[PDB]
This record gives C-alpha cells, sequence and structure tokens, in this order.
C-alpha cells in the first residue's frame, strides 16, 4: 500500500495587515492516501467555520486540498493549522507566519 | 496560447462503512469549473466557475448522468482489482483516473491522455498515439487485453480528438474574460536577520495565473539553486497562485543577489534585487 | 464536457 506524507503550508490569501479582511489558507499536498484530518486553529482552539477545496491530485497522483477561512489578522492572535494523516505518528501543528 | 481540459476522478473504498467515496473534478487550464462529491447532499454535478453556471439543465442532467455512471463504474473497478491483487475486502483502496485534451495556440488538437492509478501508483495509460496502452504490471496487462478487445482506445481517441476539444473551445469562449487571461506575478522581496551576520532574502510572486512560474535566485549571476528554499506553488483561493524562494545571505552582500521571475503573463522576466 | 463511455478495468 502506497503512502505519502502531507506537505503543509499556512499562509494568508493577501498580505496580512492587522485590521483588514483576509483568508487564512492551509494548503496540504503530496500525500497518500486521501484520508486527511485538517483543522484551523485560533489561539489554540479550533476555528469552526472553515471551508475546503474539492479533492484533486498531482502528476505523481499524490493528493492536495486547500483549507481556508475568512479572518482578520491582529497583533496578538496566533493562528495555526492542524493536520493528521496515517503517515503522521501524531497530528502536526504549523503556526501561521506572516512572512510565509 | 495552448489550453487544456482535464477531469480527475478519485474513488476510495470504505470497508463496512458504506459505499466507496467518489470525487470528480474538472478543470480548464488551472481553473476548476465542476465537481461531484458522492457524499455531497445534491448528488448532482455542481459548477465552480462563473462561466459554466449558465449552461442549462439539459447540460447538468447530462453531466450528472454520466458522472454517476463513472461513479458506479469505479465502484465495480474497486472490486475487480481487489481480485487481481488478491487483497482482503477489509482494507481501503484508491482508484484514480485522469483524462483530458490539450489544444495549441490555434485551438487545434494537440494531445490527449487517459491514465489510471491503483493505490497511488501507475496502472494503465493511453499512449501518445491514443491507440496503445501501457500496463505497469500483470493485472494491468489483463485490463489492457480486455480494452484492446472492446476497441476502447478507438472510442477514447474520438472523445479526446473531438468532443473534448469541441467543448474546451466552448468553455474558452464562454469564460473568455477568465480563462483567456494571464495575470503577471505581483512581486516583491522581504529581508529578515537570521543573526548579526546573516539575513534571509525572500522573493515573492503573488497573485498570478496560470500556476506555471519560475523563481530562481542568483549571486553575481551564479544560480544559487542548491542554497535556495522554494515552496510549492500554492493556490491563493481566488483563482490565482503564489510562490516564493528564499536564500540565506551574509549581511553586507544583499546587493550581490538577484531574483529572477519568469511567467506567461510577463513580457520580460523580472529581475529583483535588495537595492 | 465529461466522457460518456463506461469504462471498466
Amino acid at each position: 500500500m502506497i503512502q505519502r506524507t502531507p506537505k503543509i503550508q499556512v499562509y494568508s490569501r493577501h498580505p496580512a495587515e492587522n485590521g483588514k479582511s483576509n483568508f487564512l489558507n492551509c494548503y496540504v499536498s503530496g500525500f497518500h492516501p486521501s484520508d486527511i484530518e485538517v483543522d484551523l486553529l485560533k489561539n489554540g482552539e479550533r476555528i469552526e467555520k472553515v471551508e475546503h477545496s474539492d479533492l484533486s491530485f498531482s502528476k505523481d497522483w499524490s493528493f492536495y486540498l486547500l483549507y481556508y477561512t475568512e479572518f482578520t489578522p491582529t497583533e496578538k492572535d496566533e493562528y495555526a493549522c492542524r493536520v493528521n494523516h496515517v503517515t503522521l505518528s501524531q497530528p502536526k501543528i504549523v503556526k501561521w507566519d506572516r512572512d510565509m | 496560447g495552448s489550453h487544456s481540459m482535464r477531469y480527475f476522478f478519485t474513488s476510495v473504498s470504505r470497508p463496512g462503512r458504506g459505499e466507496p467515496r467518489f470525487i470528480a473534478v474538472g478543470y480548464v487550464d488551472d481553473t476548476q469549473f465542476v465537481r461531484f462529491d458522492s457524499d455531497a447532499a445534491s448528488q448532482r454535478m455542481e459548477p465552480r466557475a462563473p462561466w459554466i453556471e449558465q449552461e442549462g439543465p439539459e447540460y447538468w442532467d447530462g453531466e450528472t448522468r454520466k458522472v454517476k455512471a463513472h461513479s458506479q463504474t469505479h465502484r465495480v473497478d474497486l472490486g475487480t482489482l481487489r481480485g487481481y491483487y488478491n487483497q482482503s475486502e477489509a482494507g481501503s483502496h484508491t482508484v484514480q483516473r485522469m483524462y483530458g485534451c490539450d489544444v495549441g495556440s490555434d485551438w487545434r488538437f494537440l494531445r490527449g491522455y487517459h491514465q489510471y492509478a491503483y493505490d497511488g501508483k501507475d496502472y494503465i495509460a493511453l499512449k501518445e498515439d491514443l491507440r496503445s496502452w501501457t500496463a505497469a504490471d500483470m493485472a494491468a496487462q489483463t485490463t489492457k487485453h480486455k480494452w484492446e478487445a472492446a476497441h476502447v482506445a478507438e472510442q477514447l481517441r474520438a472523445y479526446l480528438e473531438g468532443t473534448c476539444v469541441e467543448w474546451l473551445r466552448r468553455y474558452l469562449e464562454n469564460g473568455k474574460e477568465t480563462l483567456q487571461r494571464t495575470d503577471a506575478p505581483k512581486t516583491h522581496m522581504t529581508h529578515h536577520a537570521v543573526s548579526d551576520h546573516e539575513a534571509t532574502l525572500r522573493c515573492w510572486a503573488l497573485s498570478f495565473y496560470p500556476a506555471e512560474i519560475t523563481l530562481t535566485w542568483q549571486r553575481d549571476g551564479e544560480d544559487q539553486t542548491q542554497d535556495t528554499e522554494l515552496v510549492e506553488t500554492r493556490p491563493a483561493g481566488d483563482g490565482t497562485f503564489q510562490k516564493w524562494a528564499a536564500v540565506v545571505v551574509p549581511s553586507g552582500q544583499e546587493q550581490r543577489y538577484t531574483c529572477h521571475v519568469q511567467h506567461e503573463g510577463l513580457p520580460k522576466p523580472l529581475t529583483l534585487r535588495w537595492e | 464536457a465529461m466522457d460518456s463511455n463506461t469504462l471498466e478495468l
């Protein structure tokens, strides 16, 4: 059984400017199988309103999914993205970096 | 320029926990326009691009009716391969299929493709000539004999060389404002001190279309491709893409480094310095 | 427009 590991990128749709509407994206790619748990978090707690893209795959057949939610950045809020996959000995937590 | 239409189909078994899941998506170029999820409420093909919204019910009933057939087909297909591979009906397995056609600048047929993958691995694929198959293992060979038998690839060629291109051109004309555009990268650099003696130059290409782009860092003309960090091109979520490449530079040499960006929506490959 | 052909492995 083929199994790949998720790449995880946590970024904003537009350049982050405190006090302006934006979308917080979590893009997960390069993983197999497709069973993936992906959660967006704000200050260590699951954001409930969070859409996602339709499953699709690459030239290597590995899968990818965009997870996003509208949000407005502030100077003190910490945002992160939680991913679980079979290849993952345990969920992985990626904090959002403004310059990333 | 050249354009493409492609459909992707995924199909995962759910041993004991219901039917196999089935997800179909369709893109023109790097733009998704339709979807079908077997676990979605509607149980219809739904749109995802603005230009396909107004296509009439007849078109939707058609596409739904034929996606449902694909669904059911892949349902059988899962069963077939559990056989070929002598596998337990206890585990979960994936069938993936992709097909489509490319067209050139003249909007005339360029090439077509149609490929399967069992459990994230190559199974069988139509070859360039759109008449011959490539079986990756023994089970795939069997399917290949089965398909050469029913003249499968003659019917495919007729979809890929006609219906597919016929419809791609339609889409391209209907969604002209969208699909026929190219957005040049909106680029810029950021500088961060890794320490007292080191800085990280990061080169941004934001908000472009199509996804294909090239970001290289150079130092006094010499490609730094090995010391360059470079993330996957990623979706912005608005129909545009982003990407960046970073180098870790010695404070005082910011000037020796250039970032070069090449895209279809650019007349002259941009060059960026920290200067 | 999707393909109309039923295609089984």
